[PDB]
């Protein structure tokens, strides 16, 4: 029983980008190419990160709900729609050649 | 890929169970532009139930739904509005001074804290609240309110009065859904928001008792004499008004839909079958059209967008396909386990193999071949194939039809996906290659043995075709021997092109389809016209 | 589009004496100047003087303004060359710096709906500019779950006051937190504005004390540009004759807009 | 594989809807919390006049 | 109060049943079955009797699956790969 | 260290020291009482902490050290933090005070005590000054000649001495370098030290909240420089000043660099 | 002269040992003694400082290189000890009731602490390593701590009722607190009459020299209860007078300064 347990502010995404730019280049290349041949599925990718949280309330869902709002997913759906339309009957746009 | 989508449906079937659990424990078109403004004036109620005796003890101080009906101004018109406020998920405290009849006791009284949620159904006589029958999206941005509890005295006939005071919580808007208000003759479609509670500084307390520095809001006097609490904001809403040739925009949404009931959906599919092209279809039949990519281009309704994949899955795992798969797996398991008392039904092959156990026979070699070919449909969605994997073409037709077909709905797409998966290319053939000797087979009781380089038939070696199809990878008969030989005769063919057509390679397939080869165009058109529903 | 060139070409003639004939000039002077001068034909006089430098008579405009704040309230500078004369007042330092930050720089401004939405600043140039007769602004930052930090989302008294009875305000807050606001919308309108490249068409001239203007909200640059000029004064006729005589320098320090 | 993780995010995007359904339904079908009282008994004074 | 063990005797009886059914297995059909992409549905549909209206068996098995040597070793391996990829100044300190 | 360092211009090295300390920085603001007076809030420190948290600084890294007045702060300024910011208000009647404070904190000093009575001191170079701190420092100086007599003053009559400080708390006195002076100071209330100026202190940053740049850190009148860590602001409220500082602290921190000589808490080293 | 950096040093094993820098370090350095008031009290002489200076003058230390700095008591000395010289000696009397305070004094002066400030009203602090301690100075410090759990709630204490906090100090002029490293603590302190500072113990200070005058060696510098070391500049003596002690110090001032070494920072 308190006034409330506030949730502290997190970052400025500019500064988080600068934290990445501080970890620009010191990745090892043999180890990175050995890491990039692994099916680092949801469990493996969200288990080791920071090793401390009580909630665990489906942060894979929490990142997916922001993943399916972006250019990549919209472009995938656009491509599939274009393929299905063009196949079925749809006229090719004058700009499309 | 296009069969991977069926494999993924079957795999992710396990979510249907928890979805049904949730549902149980819970229980041409156009577009119109809300993002209109609203102001919600509401209030709480209370339900106090006292015990008998001398009058010092209460057995309940609880919350209760509360209606309210008012009027306010918006865009220059006085609109009459109506709210209904209730709560859920509260902490029930109790005070107890002793077991004697004269000791202050509140056996149970409710307090709303950060683990509670309040719901405010809203309605007015505007046009949005009669147009919101088919919604595409809903979300609202409202300011917050701070609701504080007021003074409340317990009517003790003897002695000093306990004074309930303090207590306060902050409602911020988080979550919008639809609901209904049920009148005596008609029903009204309404829009219920959900505010989350955030405790605040004023600590509730019960004077002349050992209760103090207790935060929250109880049900004694939540309004603190205020006639109502008022939030203000905007609600954003998209509609699916079934409009027509591009004029005469409805109002009140002016429609009924197919809920009054497939007889005509089949005719729509049989009208859309042949319009489909072939080169682009083969370009689409190589794409892993996983759940997102298959269910993105559907401009669904607000409920279908939430349950579309699960909706089709809960029917997809009821069908001949799923039951046959489970039957095959049970047969394989019982065969691997029962050997001591081994099921000796039949084995056309070297040894007992569940893929080669003829049964339900209600030519002998023709029967055996058809029966063995009725399980290569399971090989297709068991990933032991090499070619265009006919179910893939079926799924491509499906995804190319359900993006055009006007008649698609939440109750409707389920069992359409399954009728498609079951009745698309019912008869279909397969082949196996071994030392430059192809053994074909088909569910229509036809078999063809033939050499790759020089197409000329051969006696069909059964008990070897089976020994090969059991373990070796399989291929599909898109380019089946009849058309293959017609092609090798008329359109003279090279060794590599013939090997790639045996392997059913999309590159050479689409290259012939662009070279305008009628002996392949006719076959692909036959496959389409069989993918009719 | 791309632009090529060369270093072997020769320098062209002086665009001066043609830009003057095909451009306009607009002085913005305080009422104090007209008062001290106490003449009705000083505008005709100055135009006849400009006519020697080459600026024709129907090219120079004088647009009086009673006070720096009344000018800062929606300054509609529409001319091909603008000059501003600005008195110095320590009590008006931030106001006469915000005026500079507003006119010298070109702003891409969108409107703002406080009562319905909460806003945040993305980059170091997305600021909040409020104009009107008397603005009184208060801000309450929020956390991830829409709760106040040292303030209460409803109780306006707990907000943090950044402006009081200011006719122009330029507000920069921490970039990355969602703020709730309280503004006298009756008397002041507020816009969310991203600072684009500078406005090369206006020239501030500070008539009095030392160089104080800090356009850059960041307290590291404190730059002094080419068209932020200074003069020391005891009369106004001297100021205006100086402007007249050294107008060519001013118009070389200014450059016509691209937009 | 390491791109199969993106493909898996896409494929399993449907569970966002199930999570929203949880969020909306559980808050309508949550059971009121009941406290376990302390080992003492909150007695006080008697009715004083 | 709270218990300190449970289910051990039932698990032992099932251990015995498994270590007595092991030998009767056949080899040809087992090799035939081991080439089957036995997804969740394929593994949990053909249960002996679907005994009584069970819960979501995938969730039931997974909530125990992700506490064991296998999954923890997977996580340890991925963490080790990430930690080795992260820094170059350590000098391949795992020998 | 005397040994040399090498480098290159083609490399992309990436090889560098990594270690730990107190948790990757600390920061300390020095704000005047007037700011909290105008604000009239008792949660603004926590507000600014949670703001800085967006810029990256964790909870236990930001601190505030209120100071009533420039002179009070000048009296024994004890800075022990890995980054120091000093907000400083403009007052034309205090220019010398808030330039002496700057010349004291921005620059690094090496100070030796002084015994006025038993000895007569002098300056060697253009960096050997005399800094006096206390509550009220009234200083008087008599230059001397080759024969240990006075020059326009008398070794006995203190009234003949020439006055350089009147009712000042901090004084930074520079006199003619190469002659013996005799001093009279209120030693009961002030302490004077013979200090030498060294390389600058890159750990502090002054922010003139108000009027134009006036600080002449260099006692010589020819330079009148202005360093990267010598900032200016125009102000009408304090909340906006603090929001500005917080939104632009990464530039302040790019302008400040941790110390090199050693750790110390005061504004000068003692070496007897 | 590359300051602010650390570079590889190199040398050899064929170079010969150079001359004795003694008789020059004495001249270009300074020596400060810290004696207790009891010494001058017992002595009752006004010229004992000039006497010890004229005695040092025989050992080599010139007249105005030696300094004496009195202190009434070990606690008054522990209250903000400001040791600014080139060779410091500290004569320390033994008292079994003051053992912890005269060990904290040693752990404070013998070593070189990097001290950051602390503000209790805002934050809750935790330790990171085993050398990141909290040193509190003042006239009467009364320190109470309440550890917190993962979810910001007390452990055997409540975050409002300061009486339930756990007490580690009670009216001490100097305190050095180590707590469990990995848990956030809420603190109560007499901020008005005491300043607390979060300090990290770096390498030792080779510039001071403590000389216990009485009882057996007890000083446990290292807070960890495994080492209990006896450093080289941690001296003991047995006393019945003070003139004998000062004569001993003066006669063996070269061994003392050999045990000491001019600072690095
Ligand atoms: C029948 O289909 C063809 C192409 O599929 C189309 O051109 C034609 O217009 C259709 N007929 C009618 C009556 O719409
Ligand atoms: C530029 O100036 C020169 C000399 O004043 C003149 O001869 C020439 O004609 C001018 N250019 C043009 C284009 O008239
Ligand atoms: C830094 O590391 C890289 C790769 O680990 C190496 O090539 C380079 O030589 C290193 N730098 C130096 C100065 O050796
Ligand atoms: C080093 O010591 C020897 C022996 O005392 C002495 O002869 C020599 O002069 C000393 N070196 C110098 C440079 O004085
Ligand atoms: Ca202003
Ligand atoms: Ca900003
Ligand atoms: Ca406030
Ligand atoms: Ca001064
Ligand atoms: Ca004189
Ligand atoms: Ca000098
Ligand atoms: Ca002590
Ligand atoms: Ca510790
Ligand atoms: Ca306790």
């Amino acid at each position: 029983n308190s006034v409330t347990v506030r949730q502290d502010l997190e970052r400025q995404l500019g500064e988080l980008r600068e934290e990445f730019n501080a970890l620009s280049q010191e990745i090892a290349m043999s180890q990175l190419i050995d890491l990039a041949l692994l099916p680092l599925d949801m469990f493996s990718m969200f288990s080791g990160i920071k090793s401390t949280i009580d909630a665990a309330k489906s942060m894979a869902t929490s990142v997916m709900k922001k993943f399916k709002k972006s250019g990549l997913a919209n472009s995938v759906s656009t491509l599939t729609d274009s393929l299905s339309d063009a196949a079925s009957s749809i006229s090719r746009g004058a700009s499309i050649r | 890929m296009a069969s991977l989508i069926y494999r993924q449906l079957l795999t992710n079937s396990y979510t249907v169970d928890l979805s049904d659990e949730i549902q149980e424990i819970g229980s041409l078109w156009k577009e119109m532009q809300y993002n209109r403004d609203i102001t919600i004036r509401f209030k709480f109620a209370s339900s106090i139930v006292k015990s008998g005796g001398l009058g010092y003890k209460w057995s309940e101080i609880s919350f209760k739904p509360a209606n309210y009906q008012y009027t306010y101004t918006r865009d220059g018109e006085e609109v009459t509005a109506h709210t209904t406020c209730s709560v859920n998920g509260m902490n029930d405290f109790n005070f107890n001074g002793g077991s004697l009849p004269t000791d202050f006791v509140i056996s149970r009284y409710e307090v709303i804290k950060e683990n509670s949620y309040v719901y405010v159904d809203y309605w007015d006589d505007s046009q949005a609240f009669r147009n919101m029958v088919y919604v595409r999206s809903l979300a609202a941005n409202l300011n917050s309110v701070i609701c504080t509890g007021g003074d409340y005295s317990f009517a003790l006939p003897v002695g000093q009065w306990p004074v309930m005071t303090g207590g306060a919580v902050s409602l911020h808007s988080a979550g919008v859904t639809l609901s209904t208000q049920f009148t005596d003759f008609v029903s009204l479609n309404s829009l219920r928001f959900r505010f989350r509670l955030t405790v605040e500084e004023p600590s509730f307390s019960i004077t002349r008792t050992r209760v103090s520095r207790l935060y929250g809001l109880p049900a004694a006097n939540p309004n603190n004499g205020k006639e109502y609490y008022e939030v203000a904001g905007r609600f954003s809403l998209i509609s699916l008004v079934p409009s027509n040739d591009d004029y005469q925009t409805p109002i009140t949404n002016s429609v009924t839909v197919r809920q009054d009931l497939l007889g005509e959906l089949r005719e729509e599919f049989n009208a859309l079958s042949q319009e489909i092209a072939m080169s682009q279809l083969i370009d689409l039949a190589l794409l892993p059209l996983d759940m997102f990519s298959m269910f993105s281009g559907i401009k669904s309704t607000i409920d279908a967008a939430k349950s579309m994949a699960t909706s089709v899955m809960k029917k997809f795992k009821k069908s001949g396909l799923a039951n046959s798969v489970s039957t095959l797996t049970d047969s394989l398991s019982d065969a691997a386990s029962s050997i001591s008392r081994g099921a000796s039904i039949r084995s056309v092959g070297s040894s007992a193999s569940a893929w080669t156990d003829v049964s339900t026979q209600i030519s002998s070699i023709s029967t055996q071949t058809s029966t063995i070919s009725r399980r290569l449909r399971l090989k297709e969605m068991a990933t032991q194939t090499e070619g265009m994997n006919f179910d893939d073409i079926s799924a491509a037709v499906l995804k190319t039809k359900i993006d055009r077909s006007t008649q698609i709905s939440p109750n409707t797409l389920p069992d359409i996906v399954t009728e498609a998966s079951e009745k698309f290319i019912p008869n279909r053939a397969y082949r196996v290659i071994n030392n430059d000797e192809v053994f074909e087979a088909g569910t229509d009781g036809r078999f063809f043995a033939y050499r790759v380089e020089t197409f000329d038939e051969i006696p069909f070696d059964v008990q070897k075709f089976a020994d090969l199809v059991t373990d070796s990878p399989v291929i599909s008969a898109i380019i089946d021997f009849k058309t293959l030989k017609n092609l090798n005769d008329n359109y003279g063919i090279s060794r590599q092109q013939a090997f790639n057509l045996l392997r059913s390679d999309p590159r050479v397939l689409r290259e012939f389809i662009n070279q305008d080869n009628p002996i392949i165009r006719n076959r692909i058109e036959q496959l389409i016209m069989q993918c009719r529903l | 589009l791309p632009i090529t060139g060369s270093m072997d070409t020769a320098y062209a003639n002086s665009t001066q004496e043609e830009t003057f004939l095909t451009s306009t000039l607009c002085l913005y002077y305080p009422t104090e100047a007209a008062t001290e001068i106490n003449d009705n034909s000083w505008k005709d006089t100055l135009s006849q003087l400009f006519l020697t430098k080459g600026w024709p008579t129907g090219s120079v405009y004088f647009k009086e303004y009673t006070d720096i704040a009344s000018f800062s309230v929606d300054p509609q500078l529409y001319c091909d060359y603008n000059v501003v004369l600005m008195k110095y007042d320590a009590t008006l330092q931030l106001d006469m710096s915000e005026l500079a930050d507003l006119i010298l720089n070109e702003w891409l401004c969108n409107p703002m709906d406080i009562t319905l939405y909460y806003y945040q600043q993305t980059d170091e140039a997305n600021k909040w500019i409020s104009m009107g007769s008397s603005c009184t602004i208060k801000v309450c930052p929020l956390n991830t779950q829409t709760l106040g930090i040292g303030c209460l989302t409803t109780d306006t008294a707990t907000f943090e006051e950044v402006a009081t009875a200011e006719k122009l305000v330029i507000t920069d807050v921490v970039d990355g937190v969602n703020h709730k606001l309280d503004v006298t919308t009756a008397t002041c309108t507020i816009r969310n504005c991203k600072k684009l490249g500078p406005r090369e068409n206006v020239a501030v001239i500070q008539v009095g004390g030392s160089d104080v203007l800090d356009i850059t909200a960041d307290p590291t640059t404190a730059p002094q540009t080419e068209r932020m000029m200074r003069i020391n004064w005891k009369k106004w006729w001297q100021v205006f004759y100086t402007v007249v005589d050294y107008v060519n320098q001013i118009i070389q320090a200014m450059s016509k807009r691209s937009r | 594989m390491a791109s199969l993780i993106y493909r898996q995010l896409l494929t399993n995007s449907y569970t966002v809807d199930l999570s929203d359904e949880i969020q909306e339904i559980g808050s309508t079908k949550t059971q009121n919390v009941t406290i376990n009282l302390g080992p003492f008994a909150q007695t006080g004074y008697a009715p004083v006049n």
